[PDB]
């Protein structure tokens, strides 16, 4: 009886560079934002799933 | 006139072999700075430069 079982896997990230969001101050696009308006305050799950 | 004979034999043979191999390697690399075409270049993990 033999066995030889080998698995030799590699993984490398080479980053160009890292990029943080801004927290406060958000200029959100002009879709979203009219979806956001077009959303009304009741609440209604077909509105909100389509967003 | 009375003869009688008695014969006898045996034989035992046992074989056993065992063999075992095991051989691992590891590679580590921390580069920080110009990450640009050259240094993907020497990240090369097979050649060591």
């Amino acid at each position: 009886n033999e066995k030889k079982f080998i698995f030799t896997r590699i993984f490398t990230k080479v980053q160009t560079a890292h990029f943080k969001m801004r927290k406060d101050d958000i200029m959100l696009d002009e879709g979203m934002l009219q979806s956001l308006m077009e959303l009304p305050d009741q609440y209604n799950y077909g509105m909100y799933a389509k967003f | 006139g009375v003869s009688v004979g008695k014969c006898r034999g045996i034989l035992n043979e046992i074989k056993d072999r065992n063999k075992r191999d095991t051989m691992v390697e590891d590679l580590v690399v921390l580069v920080r700075g110009g990450a640009s075409e050259h240094i993907t270049t020497l990240a090369y993990q097979e050649l060591p430069t």
